[PDB]
């Protein structure tokens, strides 16, 4: 019954506009960190408060903010192809 | 005559006087203000910033 209206909620969390993720380089000093999109480009960029110690690294796949290019959260990677050859028998 | 003048001189001399501490207090504010002036420099850009090769 009230289900619905939870997945209409979750329509208000689909707003939220999606990160760009990078592979950081490594750092300057605690405030300069050097990171570097897939695309190619790289950014010394500043990082946010809610963050911890585990997103230092020594250059693994991070995501960048979309204003800010703060790292908010990093996802370890991702692979559409796999799956096909999961399936061998 | 001399008297006179002896009058009118003294002034100037008051008059420069004052405008020892017109000076003085004017360019320390300055002062302070054009060391506010080097926050400013400092502030920009803050951040973010991106890399680039210098040639």
């Amino acid at each position: 019954t009230k289900q619905y209206e939870k997945s209409e909620n979750d329509l208000k969390a689909l707003q939220s506009v999606g990160q760009i993720v990078g592979e950081v380089l490594k750092q300057l000093t605690e405030e300069k960190f050097i990171v570097k999109a897939t695309n190619g480009p790289r950014y010394v960029v500043g990082c946010r408060r809610q963050l911890d110690k585990s997103k230092l690294k020594p250059g693994t796949r991070v995501a960048l903010d979309m204003t800010t290019l703060t790292i908010m959260r990093y996802l370890p990677r991702e692979v559409d192809p796999l799956v096909y050859n999961m399936s061998h028998e | 005559d001399l008297y006179s003048r002896y009058k009118k001189l003294q002034q100037e001399l008051e008059f420069l006087e004052v405008q020892e501490e017109y000076i003085k207090d004017e360019q320390k504010n300055l002062k302070k203000e054009f060391l506010h002036a080097q926050e400013e420099v400092k502030r920009i850009q803050s951040i973010p910033l991106v890399i680039g090769q210098f040639l």
